[PDB]
RNA sequence: UAAUUGCGAUAACGAACGAGACCUUAACCUACUAAAUAGUGGUGCUAGCAUUUGCUGGUUAUCCACUUCUUAGAGGGACUAUCGGUUUCAAGCCGAUGGAAGUUUGAGGCAAUAACAGGUCUGUGAUGCCCUUAGACGUUCUGGGCCGCACGCGCGCUACACUGACGGAGCCAGCGAGUCUAACCUUGGCCGAGAGGUCUUGGUAAUCUUGUGAAACUCCGUCGUGCUGGGGAUAGAGCAUUGUAAUUAUUGCUCUUCAACGAGGAAUUCCUAGUAAGCGCAAGUCAUCAGCUUGCGUUGAUUACGUCCCUGCCCUUUGUACACACC
């Protein structure tokens, strides 16, 4: 299981039909000049750290 | 919620439009002056009016507002 | 001199005087308040500032009005506030201030009474906010 | 509790009062296994016989078991309250009994049959097999399979 | 002629409608629940909460 | 009930050879490790806490907390 | 001079206080000795009832409240002052009772 | 007791109100004090009616022998107008306009029932200012509900008056929301 | 160390507490460092706590619940089933007994081992029915670790000899040590099973 | 150094005074042992026949010393618990009046308890002396 | 924004009812007023222990003072306050601090212009028409009945167990209710295992029940992981009161069988912090009976701080040959 940790730098907004998932822009701790968007269900605030198995799979808005 | 109504906002405007050389940005002095020059017949409404006038006077130091 | 403290409905009134290190709760010593798990909750408003730190003060408290843990919270608030008042009036205002700092750094509604009150229960359902159940269809 | 090696004084499931008794349960609850004797009745009779309550019928004794049988079949004489037994004024005698054997069911059947033959409302409901103690079959006890 | 009715709904009724149902036998009212609601404020029972 | 009701002398050496192979002993551990049934396990541990190699940590009831001698 | 206890009960707080407070001044103007006015707790006669006269609609219960308030004072006055203080207090709506 | 005593006083007040409204309707009753729209037939033939009413109330309550702007008043007067004969819409309009010119700050009359056979309609007359509802309706509003019993059917009449808060003479003298300053 | 004495009889067992490094009544509190950097500020060790009964306002705001001591989170999670609803005193007794069991069996700084087990049992990725593989916030990780541990303890202490304290303690040992014979870790593995097939 | 019964709260004091009543030899038992449930709301009497009556006496003595005079009804309310009323919800059911009455009468017969002019019975001089001695012995034996 | 709440945009401006505002209550107030119908301390009535005097301590007409604890009157406090950020420009919102409390401070009462073929003529001595009217459909009495059982549905309590059951043991509430034309709440003794009866006694009530000496729960033991000791379903025997009447078990009590239930399919209800849930209490019906409801309090969580996926409704747009308005 690949392990990489990053930190959210921008919460975009709520997402999904039911409104449970959320798009957040997250900047990686290593090689910090890269911000990717992820989908998260639980609450997230600023300067919070996520752990993700995959690195480059841009999760888009879930209509 | 924490939004103010017309009967408080327009009354606060009416007070501040003729009592600017008057009560400062302090809520206590504003509420006491409300008791002084306004026959406001409720403590709740008196406190709301004083708070909104305080907010108006505080924001007037950052530029004149509409109305 | 005299203080009072409440958590939900239990009020505890504590008299603090110049005496010899005697702290009672309902006539029993503080070792036998006996919630059997909150015996350290009651110790907290004394163990926090110092080990004993007080052999010159006597606190006698009497509590009634609520439940077991409610009365435990009431007494542990009341004795702490009595200590605060005793330092405020006799010992020192500075000393009151540094013990208030420790009380607020371990704040457990120790100094401020908890404002959580049971909300009135409304018709059409057991409980204040939960309503009875309908299937109808 | 004590040296209970009991190479020859340990009892498996045994025979007592027309009913097999499980030897791995204590005296009270193992005597409860007989149809007619329950928990509190067994407790009272055992504490009247003054046997140890913390041991089972497997290792308790071998003669005090027959003593407990005798006191059970003679409750009124052997230190048992009259109110503590299940049957006073049986149907025709007015003296108080307690059937602790494979006969309490027979007594219940005889009560049912005489109460039916006397042509009572309880009797006719009992014959019809419906609830007799005022219970409501509109929604409750419907299938009764 | 008349059998005793010293208890029960044959004994008690609303002093207004004579209804045996809805009677409020509290506080010394002895008045029905509907007449109470209609003519309640005239007794001193106000609606406050 | 199904095993080791009162006797516990079929393997009566296991009343002594029980400290090793597990650092914890309890009423549940007695039933679990094929040694004692729950009809007398509490008093069997009472004897060991009165005299033995296990020392209790508290006055626990409905549970047991024992540790070996240091 | 005799000792008396004056009891005021009512539902109208305005008149209840307008009576219990002039009694203090009526005593002081004659320079009497008295234990202060004590306020026995107001008791609510809250009673719940069903709004509709029938069995249709959502189950909505409404409560009617009758708040009864009542005070008591100890006084020491001669028979003449006692009759005076019991005669001035004829305010309609507050029940006044004097015991000796 | 005390709670039972004052509850008994309250129900006795209700008894007085109901009996006096039923009996003294012909004299224009408004409320028990007694209060009638004219204070002359209260005395009547030099006290005959009131003496009779005192005798009746004593006999009932086991008592010792010797121990314009009103909503209900206008409601009962308009009930009398409808009962003895006048156009219903005209009567309601006259009542509302009369209350309006009598200084009241707002009136509303609702008449419901079988004017002519139909599905029974509600005809209203509302003039002036009215607030409904809140606490200030108990503060300054007078409401009356009346049943008119003609030869065909029953008419429900609700009359509501918003009395002028300025001419209060007791309690608050203005509206709860009225804010006025001087400069 | 400076054993002060007052008039009433009280043991030194509490009087030895905070002259030295601040500690629990039986277990070290300051030697607790969460093994990851994601769940930090979502556990609430350091500050230390006298006992898991901080009955305070923790549901008014959105992230004012996250500042609850992890032991009290465990107690409040054991606070379920309706039959065990309320009885916070019972729940905290089981939690204390579990702490003692973790001390006796592979002590490993029991609260540090419990926080490590919660970090290891926080599901790192889940799926939402749209099924799309979404990431998990650290607060959700912590809450799901607590809930899974509690529900596993319940469903293991159901119909067994082992008591609730013993089984929750043993399950916490498995979770901390990193074994896939534990119910919470197995449910985490089920949640992570949809990581490639739903991504 | 100035010790009362309020230095052993709930369990060691009862285990001390019940053992003291056992060693005293004075029985005061009216024969209710093994025959009574100790309340109408139970299912089975206490497990051990020897000890429950003495513990009842210990509880009533300690209660009437810690507080003022209290009655048979008050003790019945205190000792009465809930009852499984069948398929009905549980309910507080008062204890057996006779058992508490006979325990209090036994205490009166020993003389450790006297009546009060207002109602109920209060611990006597010798009763309070004995209870304080029991407390002191409990502190000196098991902390 | 809870809101046609407001900002803002703007051929609109200024306004009105409703919402807010208002009131009730639950939070605080070492501030004022006054308290043997409440509480606390200094003195003799203080028996115990300890004896330099200190802890619990009864003394309800045993004196003094006090109101911090309780009560209730005038009043004060919160107005989102301050600071940062987000904010169309602002209404507002987000964090921290202070606060007594920052989701309208929590919860309610009132709640418009109007419509329903919604419910009630079985509440009304409210009522149009008709029926009935002395073999009555008026009143009244006797018995049953509404409870009934091939079956279906809903709201519920017990429930299915070791976070448990059983015993002792520790003793913590709040809303209240209660008889002067008299039998209401009952204290304390007496009898009875229990139910219940008996001598009284207190209370027309912050006085007495009542400190509701409640449960849940804590502690200590046994039960050993079992349809068992959870469940008391199911019937019989006896014991009393309520009731002129317990048969068609009112109810309680003791004994006797421990039955289905071994976690519940598709489905499906309520709910966002003192709320869920668990637990009990009082009140309405009561001559007696709760599993019902209305209030009250004890223990006090998980999740999220939002969205339109479903459901419901509102608004807007849009079509109309509808206007008695899709019946
Ligand atoms: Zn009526």
């Amino acid at each position: 299981t690949p392990v990489t940790l990053a930190k959210v730098i921008k919460v975009l907004g709520r997402t999904g039909s039911r409104g449970g998932v959320t798009q957040v822009r997250v900047e990686f701790l290593e090689d910090t000049s890269r911000t990717i968007v992820r989908n998260v269900k639980g609450p997230v605030r600023e300067n919070d750290i996520l752990v993700l198995m995959e690195s480059e799979r841009e999760a888009r808005r879930l209509r | 919620g924490r939004v103010r109504t017309k009967t408080v906002k327009r009354a606060s405007k009416a007070l501040i439009e003729r009592y600017y050389p008057k009560l400062t940005l302090d809520f206590q002095t504003n509420k006491r002056l409300c008791d002084e020059i306004a026959t406001i017949q409720s403590k709740r409404l008196r406190n709301k009016i004083a708070g909104y006038t305080t907010h108006l006077m505080k924001r007037i130091q950052k530029g004149p507002v509409r109305g | 001199v005299q203080t009072f403290g409440k958590k939900k409905s239990a009020t505890a009134v504590a008299h603090v005087k110049a005496g010899k290190g005697l702290i009672k709760v309902n006539g029993s010593p503080i070792t036998l308040v006996e919630p059997e798990i909150l015996r350290f909750k009651v110790y907290e408003p004394l163990l926090l500032v110092g080990l004993d730190k007080f052999s010159n003060i006597d606190i006698r408290v009497r509590v009634t009005g609520g439940g077991h843990v409610s009365q435990v919270y009431a007494i542990r608030q009341a004795i702490a506030k009595g200590l605060v008042a005793y330092h405020q009036k006799y010992v020192d205002e500075q000393s009151k201030n540094e013990l208030k700092k420790a009380f607020t750094s371990y704040d457990r509604t120790l100094l401020i009474a908890d404002s959580r009150r049971p909300e009135p229960k409304k018709f059409g359902g057991k409980g204040a906010r939960s309503r009875f159940q309908k299937s109808y269809r | 509790s004590l040296v209970v090696q009991e190479q020859g004084s340990f009892q498996h499931i045994l025979r007592l009062l027309n009913t097999n008794v499980d030897g791995n349960i204590k005296i009270v609850y193992a005597l409860t296994t007989i149809k007619g004797v329950g928990r509190r009745y067994s407790n009272l009779v055992c504490k009247k016989a003054d046997v140890d309550l913390h041991k089972r019928a497997g290792e308790l004794t071998q003669e005090e078991l027959e003593r407990i049988v005798q006191i059970m079949q003679n409750p009124t004489h052997y230190k048992i309250p009259a109110w503590f037994l299940n049957r006073q004024n049986d149907i025709t005698d007015g003296k108080d009994y307690h059937t602790l054997a494979n006969n309490v069911e027979s007594k219940l059947r005889d009560d049912l049959e005489r109460l039916k033959k006397i042509r009572a409302h309880r009797g006719i409901r009992h014959f019809w097999g419906l609830r007799v103690r005022g219970q409501h079959t509109k929604t409750t006890g419907r299938r009764r399979a | 002629f008349s059998h005793p009715r010293r208890y029960g709904k044959g004994s008690r009724q609303c002093r207004v409608c004579s209804s045996h149902t809805g009677l409020i036998r509290k506080y010394g009212l002895n008045i029905c629940r509907q007449c109470f609601r209609e003519k309640a404020n005239d007794i001193g029972f106000n609606k406050f909460r | 009930a199904q095993h080791a009701v009162i006797l516990d002398q079929e393997k009566y050496d296991r009343i002594l050879k029980e400290v090793p192979t597990y650092r914890y002993v309890s009423v549940s551990v007695l039933v679990d490790r094929l040694k004692i049934g729950g009809s007398l396990a509490r008093i069997a541990l009472r004897h060991l806490e009165k005299e033995g190699i296990i020392k209790p940590i508290s006055k626990h009831s409905k549970q047991a907390i024992y540790t070996r001698a240091t | 001079i005799i000792k008396i206890r004056i009891t005021l009960t009512s539902t109208k707080v305005k008149q209840l206080e307008n009576v219990s407070s002039n009694i203090v001044k009526n005593a002081e103007q004659h320079n009497l000795v008295k234990k202060g006015p004590v306020r026995l707790p107001t008791k609510v006669l809250k009673i719940s009832t069903r709004k509709t006269p029938n069995g249709e609609g959502s189950k909505t219960w409404e409560t009617y409240e009758m708040r009864i308030h009542k005070r008591y004072i100890d006084l020491e006055a001669p028979v003449q002052i006692v009759k005076r203080i019991t005669q001035i207090t004829i305010e309609p709506g507050v029940d006044v009772e004097v015991v000796v | 007791s005390k709670k039972r005593k004052l509850v008994a006083d309250g129900v006795f007040y209700a008894e007085l109100n109901e009996f006096f409204t039923r009996e003294l309707a012909e004299e224009g009753y408004s409320g028990v004090e007694i209060r009638a729209t004219r204070t002359q037939d209260v005395l009547g033939e030099n006290g005959r009616r009131i003496n009779e009413l005192t005798l009746l109330v004593q006999k009932r309550f086991k008592y010792a022998p010797g121990t314009g702007l009103s909503a209900v008043a206008q409601a009962e007067s308009m009930k009398f107008k409808l009962l003895n004969g006048l156009a219903i819409r005209r009567a309601a309009y006259g009542v509302v306009r009369y209350v309006m010119e009598s200084g009241a700050k707002g009136c509303e009359v609702v008449v419901s029932g079988k004017l002519r056979a139909a599905r029974a309609k509600a005809m209203k007359f509302a003039d002036g200012f009215l607030i409904h509802s809140g606490q200030p309706v108990n503060d300054f509003i007078d409401t009356a509900t009346r049943h008119v019993l003609m030869r065909q059917g029953v008419l429900g009449i609700k009359v509501k008056i918003m009395r002028d808060p300025a001419k209060s003479r007791t309690g608050p003298k203005a509206l709860p929301d009225a804010v006025t300053i001087i400069e | 160390f400076t054993p002060v004495v007052l008039a009433t009889p009280i043991p030194e067992e509490v009087q030895q507490a905070q002259t030295e490094i601040k500690l629990f009544n039986k277990w070290s509190f300051e030697e607790v460092e969460v093994k990851d950097a994601s769940l930090v500020d979502y556990v609430q060790v350091r500050q230390p706590i006298f006992v898991a009964h901080t009955a305070g306002r923790y549901a008014n705001k959105r992230f004012r619940k996250a500042q609850c001591p992890i032991i009290e989170r465990l107690t409040n999670s054991l606070m379920m089933n309706g039959r065990n609803n309320g009885k916070k005193l019972k729940a905290v007794r089981i939690i204390k007994h579990t702490l003692d069991i973790i001390n006796v069996l592979t002590d490993q700084n029991p609260i540090q081992v419990v926080v490590d087990a919660i970090t290891n049992t926080g599901p790192r990725e889940d799926t939402t029915r749209v099924r799309q593989a979404v990431d998990v916030s650290p607060l959700r990780r912590v809450n799901q670790a607590i809930a899974l541990l509690t529900i596993g303890a319940r469903e293991a202490a159901f119909r067994n000899i082992k008591t609730i304290a013993e089984t929750l303690a043993e399950e916490l040992i498995n979770a901390a040590k990193g074994s896939s014979t534990s119910y919470a870790i197995k449910k985490k593995d089920e949640l992570e099973r949809v990581a490639k097939s739903n991504r | 150094p100035g010790v009362s019964v309020r230095d052993v709260a709930a369990q060691d004091f009862i285990n001390a005074y019940a053992s003291f009543l056992q060693r005293q030899g004075k029985l005061e038992v009216p024969g209710y042992v093994d025959i009574v449930k100790t309340s109408s709301g139970n299912e089975m009497p206490p497990q051990d026949a020897e000890g429950w009556f003495y513990k009842r006496a210990a509880s009533v003595a300690r209660h009437i010393y810690m507080r003022k005079q209290v009655g048979v009804g008050k003790l019945n309310k205190l000792y009465g618990g809930a009852k499984s009323r069948g398929v009905r919800p549980y309910k507080h059911i008062d204890a057996s009046g006779s058992i508490n009455r006979k325990v209090l009468q036994a205490l009166e017969k020993i003389g450790i308890v006297e009546i009060s002019p207002k109602g109920g019975r209060r611990i006597s001089e010798n009763g309070q002396r004995d209870l304080d001695r029991i407390a002191a012995q409990t502190l000196e034996e098991d902390e």
